């Protein structure tokens, strides 16, 4: 064995911890990964809630399926040099509030559009799935009745009722996806006392899971 | 860090007896571990070892096929299981931790000890001294002496130095020639060329009297050698 | 007519062990073993490698009508033909159903499909043929001589072999891939836009055409068997189940998306 | 903000150089001085190598 | 108002200082020695075990074992001759971008998204390694941290600022702020008394430990300087920034000497490293593969292909034996 007793006995040291980062990344590959996105006053404090310094991780299971979120919206530093630390992520949870279309911090909804619309192109982000929510969906319904929706889109021209101005904001926050054809978005509309969100997260990520094992099979 | 030894006593030769030690103070899942027995005049003789999640099992050619060490890593707890106890088992067996990295230092920490009377290509370690009469504040060289070579191609001379005060287990001043111990005075020294070994003490205390022993790790079964007392 | 059976025995010898090498070669040069898929692909390039090795002796004995190589070459020879057999077709049925475990049952496979349980699947189907093989050349023995299983014995041999080589795999292909299919349907990414549309007829061509080549390679051999139970068409047959093997791996590697994406 | 600003630049123009033929003459005798202590620069024999 | 001008003037003041100390180029200088014919070096040590991009890398001190972080929450000590796992630490948060060898060998360091430095003890009266500080008081991520002894560290963050700490009390004794990008990168002095720090404002400042205030700044560069690193003699250093560019800076010239760049290359670089002797300057880039440039005559003597990702880390040895480079395919390579 051209090796001491000593020199051996390391070796089986060093096999015995292979075994062990084996069976902890086998752990690790069965577990999914989220990336929560959004603004200040978009909302994902009830959002984290629901489906329940430095960056937050959250952890939870839903239908044998073990879930992490990645709260990140602490780290007020620049994006460009830690946003490829979640490059291979199942998807990204991005938060919008829709009640927020007439206020200012420059109007919310504008930020939220154009966060979103940095952040779904981004280059490490060019296949992850997106999950779309727009939260406070009553407030919405109670703002829109009084102020019309052509406070943030001038060129909206379109009937000033709940079902259609909130189909118009979803429509635009889609049409933000540049090149449509190997990412989803999945958009839902919650509220604070709504509990279907979870759902809706695990049927993306389910869907999101077959695409990547039918690329790992070879047969796209 | 302390490993407490149970079992022992009067056996009728023939018979059998299951020795435990109880590990308490340290992450005894990634040590190997050994059986080291000591006659009651005589001195050290190493028994068995078992490895870090029982993957490897060594015994001495005086006990193979007899002896039957084990572990139990989620109870801390090591077992030797001795079956027809001859009457040249009795002994006073130390359980010792040894882990196997690089730059690690095996054969560190030695148990209490467990007492066991039952009625009535090996490399040789030779300690020629014995019995040498010291005074406080001198200089003392203990020699030794190897049948083989216990350098190695990589470089290691596994050559251990351990100090056995009168009444208490053995502990290690030395783990490899020149490479000292932790908790021990600089004063001890390790050296050695080839096959022959020194250890040496520039000025000693009262504390340091005792019997000195060499080990070898180059291969099993791990050949001990013959006691080197210090009288004040 | 000899000389061209002749020649087509050849062209499908070589093809078969040049494509077998090829996918091997890539297998575990141009892209890593991770992932089942792999180590799967692996497997069933090896076992028809074997079988593509073992076809000139059928095409010498086609040639000479008569056995040259003894008792002692007849019986590792058609041992290792069996074996060879058995591991193509059980490794073909194995990436079937992990293909069909990915698909439709992907938490489930989430723990189910790691490349260690893959390995754990391949030792068991090869172990398995071993079985076989060590059953045929207890009895493959040789008694114009030709060379055959020494033993209604052989009646039953050739009932198992049928049953066991191409009614079951061919279901439980067939079940799997139809219920795959079905599920990809029923998928949101895949049943959306013209090219998610597209995407997915795709994946039911090549299902399709990987079927359909099964069926129509193993059939007529079968049916030869059990009609005759119950000299040029069996071993056209027979050439026609050694086609299968040798152009599995073809549509394997130049069909696969992982293919397509490295080159 | 700006007076300690002002105050940086300050110190930092305050600083003594020296000239940059003098620095790239440093630098160039350093490389020079341990160049034979240098295993990338030229391998070594593979008897002296530790990875081999 | 009035200070800005006068802000103005003290900047035009130091580039006419600078200008003038130009007295020539270290190219011409160097353009009259015969460069470095071919460097080849090949993989003489694969290290695998990490199952996610590796982000970090740091030798011993002894240059035979060393320290990589991972983001499986993975802290590994490789015996680079044997190739083989000494330690396998698990880290609390997986998202680390930094760790560091301690040069007594008793200690490593580590730290990233989570905004804490944490330090491991290697050699516990127990079997295994644990933390024994976790240093919290920065509001950025934690780009670099360099063991200054057993018990001074400095690291850099994101927050536009660096610290020096006490590890046996946790508090930071010192605190470097005078950058207006994030700091991304940190270099030890030979003899560690100062350190250079590279910014997300194209710039990188000199720092004094002892006084605890900025002692030099330098402006050559168009974006990010991810990496920075000394020159073995101390009085040089060497930026690796988001243009696809290298410059070594020089502390008394207080100018940049020589550009390290090419047309073919248009990806940042992610980390630098020098040779023993300071000839060869080893980086990083992010096309999968390192190059190797003549420090002296900025000529690419040679490129470490071989990776299948982008090259995060890059060190070389105390001794200048082997060049060990990390990358996001999750393996570490050996070279000599
Ligand atoms: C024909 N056959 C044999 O095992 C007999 C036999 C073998 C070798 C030689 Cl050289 C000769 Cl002459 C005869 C098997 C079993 C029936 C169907 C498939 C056949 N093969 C299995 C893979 C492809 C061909």
């Amino acid at each position: 064995c051209t090796l001491s007793a000593e020199d051996k006995a390391a070796v089986e040291r060093s096999k015995m911890i292979d075994r062990n980062l084996r069976e902890d990344g086998e752990k690790a590959a069965r577990e999914v990964k989220l990336l929560l996105l959004g603004a200040g006053e978009s909302g994902k404090s009830t959002i984290v809630k629901q489906m329940k310094t430095g960056i937050v991780e959250t952890h939870f299971t839903f239908k044998d399926l073990h879930f992490k979120m990645f709260d990140v919206g602490g780290q007020r530093s620049e994006r460009k040099k830690w946003i490829h630390c979640f490059e291979g992520v199942t998807a990204i949870i991005f938060c919008v509030a829709l009640s927020d279309y007439d206020l200012v911090l420059m109007n919310r909804m504008h930020e939220s559009m154009k966060l979103f619309d940095s952040i779904c192109n981004n280059k490490w982000f060019t296949d992850t799935s997106i999950i779309l929510f727009l939260n406070k969906k009553d407030l919405f319904e109670e703002k829109i009745k009084k102020s019309p929706l052509t406070i943030c889109y001038p060129e909206y021209a379109g009937s000033n009722t709940y079902e259609e101005a909130a189909a118009y904001i979803q429509c635009q926050f889609e049409d933000l996806n540049k090149r449509k054809d190997t990412k989803e978005i999945y958009t839902h509309f919650t509220c604070a006392t709504d509990t279907k969100n979870v759902q809706f997260v695990f049927d993306a990520v389910t869907d999101v899971i077959i695409k990547n094992n039918l690329k790992d099979c070879g047969l796209f | 860090v302390q490993l407490v030894e149970s079992g022992g006593g009067l056996v009728q030769p023939g018979g059998s007896r299951k020795l435990s030690c109880s590990a308490s103070g340290f992450a005894f899942s990634s040590f190997g571990m050994h059986w080291v027995r000591q006659a009651p005049e005589k001195g050290l003789e190493w028994v068995a070892y078992i490895s870090s999640g029982s993957g490897t099992i060594y015994y001495a050619d005086t006990v193979k096929g007899r002896f039957t060490i084990s572990r139990d890593d989620p109870k801390n707890t090591l077992f030797l299981q001795m079956t027809s106890l001859r009457s040249e088992d009795t002994a006073m067996y130390y359980c010792v931790r040894s882990i196997y990295y690089y730059g690690s230092s095996p054969f560190d920490f030695w148990g209490q000890g467990t007492t066991l009377t039952v009625s009535s290509s090996d490399i040789v370690m030779t300690q020629a001294t014995s019995s040498v009469p010291v005074t406080p504040g001198e200089s003392v060289s203990i020699s030794c002496r190897s049948s083989k070579s216990l350098l190695h191609s990589n470089g290691n001379t596994y050559l251990y130095w351990f100090l056995q005060r009168p009444g208490q287990s053995p502990q290690l001043l030395i783990y490899r020639m020149s490479n000292l111990a932790s908790g021990v005075p600089d004063r001890f020294s390790g050296s050695g060329s080839g096959t022959a070994f020194t250890l040496t003490i520039s000025r000693l205390e009262a504390e340091d009297v005792g019997v000195y022993y060499c080990m070898q790790h180059l291969e099993y079964p791990l050949t001990f050698g013959a006691g080197t007392k210090l009288e004040l | 007519i000899p000389v061209i059976i002749t020649a087509v025995y050849s062209v499908v010898f070589v093809v078969g062990l040049v494509g077998n090498s090829l996918v091997m070669f890539v297998i575990i040069r141009y892209t890593k073993m991770k992932t089942a898929t792999n180590i799967y692909i692996f497997n069933l390039a090896l076992a028809d490698a074997l079988v593509t090795t073992t076809m000139p002796f059928q095409s010498t004995v086609y040639l000479m009508n008569s056995w040259p190589f003894g008792d002692v070459l007849c019986k590792i020879v058609l041992s290792i033909d069996y074996y060879n057999m058995f591991t193509s077709i059980f490794t073909l049925t194995m990436m079937s159903v992990d293909r069909y475990i990915a698909v439709c049952h992907p938490v489930k496979a989430l723990d189910f499909r790691t490349p260690l349980k893959a390995k754990i699947i391949n030792i068991c189907i090869w172990l398995l043929s071993s079985s076989v093989g060590i059953s045929a050349i207890v009895l493959g023995g040789t008694k114009v001589i030709e060379c055959s299983l020494q033993f209604w014995w052989d009646l039953f041999m050739k009932i198992c072999v049928f049953i066991f080589a191409f009614v079951i795999p061919v279901l439980i292909i067939i079940v799997c891939y139809t219920l795959m299919i079905l599920r990809l349907k029923s998928v949101r990414l895949l049943s959306g836009s013209r090219e998610k549309d597209r995407n997915l007829r795709r994946i039911t061509r090549l299902v399709l055409v990987v079927v359909a080549v099964f069926v129509v390679c193993w059939t007529p051999i079968h049916i030869f068997i059990l009609v005759e139970a119950l000299l040029s068409s069996y071993y056209f047959c027979i050439a026609l189940g050694y086609t299968n093997s040798s152009l599995n791996p073809i549509l394997y590697a130049f069909l696969d998306e992982n293919f397509k994406r490295c080159f | 903000q700006a007076r300690k600003l002002v105050e940086q630049l300050k110190m930092e123009a305050n600083i003594d150089r020296i000239k940059v033929s003098k620095a790239a003459a440093d630098l160039m005798a350093y490389c020079e001085a341990h160049a034979k202590e240098d295993p990338l620069l030229t391998p070594v024999p593979a008897s002296e190598n530790p990875f081999r | 108002d009035q200070l800005r001008q006068e802000a103005e003037q003290l900047k035009n003041q130091i580039r006419d200082a600078r200008k003038a100390c130009a007295d020539a180029t270290l190219s011409q200088i160097t353009n009259n020695i015969d460069p470095v014919g071919r460097i080849q070096m090949r993989t003489r040590r694969t290290l695998r075990g990490h199952l996610a991009k590796i982000y970090a890398m740091h030798w011993g001190t002894d240059s035979r074992l060393l320290v990589s972080a991972s983001q499986d929450g993975k802290l590994i000590i490789w015996d680079s001759y044997t190739t083989n796992k000494v330690h396998a630490i698990p880290l609390r948060s997986s998202w680390v971008m930094t760790c560091a060898y301690a040069p007594s060998g008793n200690y490593v360091a580590c730290g990233g998204l989570d905004n804490i430095c944490s330090i491991y003890n290697l050699k516990t009266r127990e079997g295994n390694v644990r933390v024994s500080r976790e240093l919290a008081g920065h509001t950025g991520y934690l780009s670099c941290c360099r063991f200054l002894d057993d018990n001074q560290i400095v690291t850099s963050s994101g927050d536009t600022t660096c610290a020096l700490w006490d590890i046996e009390t946790g508090q930071q004794t010192t605190t470097f702020t005078g950058h207006t990008g994030d700091v991304m990168s940190l270099s030890l002095a030979p003899d560690t008394r100062l350190f250079v720090s590279g910014a997300c404002d194209a710039s990188a400042k000199l720092w004094d430990v002892r006084e605890g205030m900025c002692r030099q700044t330098f402006t050559g560069h168009e974006s990010d300087i991810n990496a920075i690193c000394f020159f073995p003699n101390g009085n040089a250093f060497a930026t690796g920034s988001d243009d696809a560019t290298c410059r070594l800076f020089d502390l008394r010239a207080d100018q940049e000497l020589m550009t390290y760049s090419h047309d073919n290359i248009i990806c940042g670089i992610t980390s630098v490293s020098f040779s023993k002797s300071g000839r060869l300057l080893l980086a990083g880039y992010d096309d999968f593969n390192c190059n190797v440039w003549d420090a002296l005559k900025a000529d690419r003597a040679g490129v470490l292909a071989g990776h299948d990702n982008r090259v995060s880390c890059l060190g070389v040895t105390d001794d200048g034996m082997a060049v060990a480079t990390g990358s996001w395919d999750s393996f570490l390579k050996i070279w000599n």
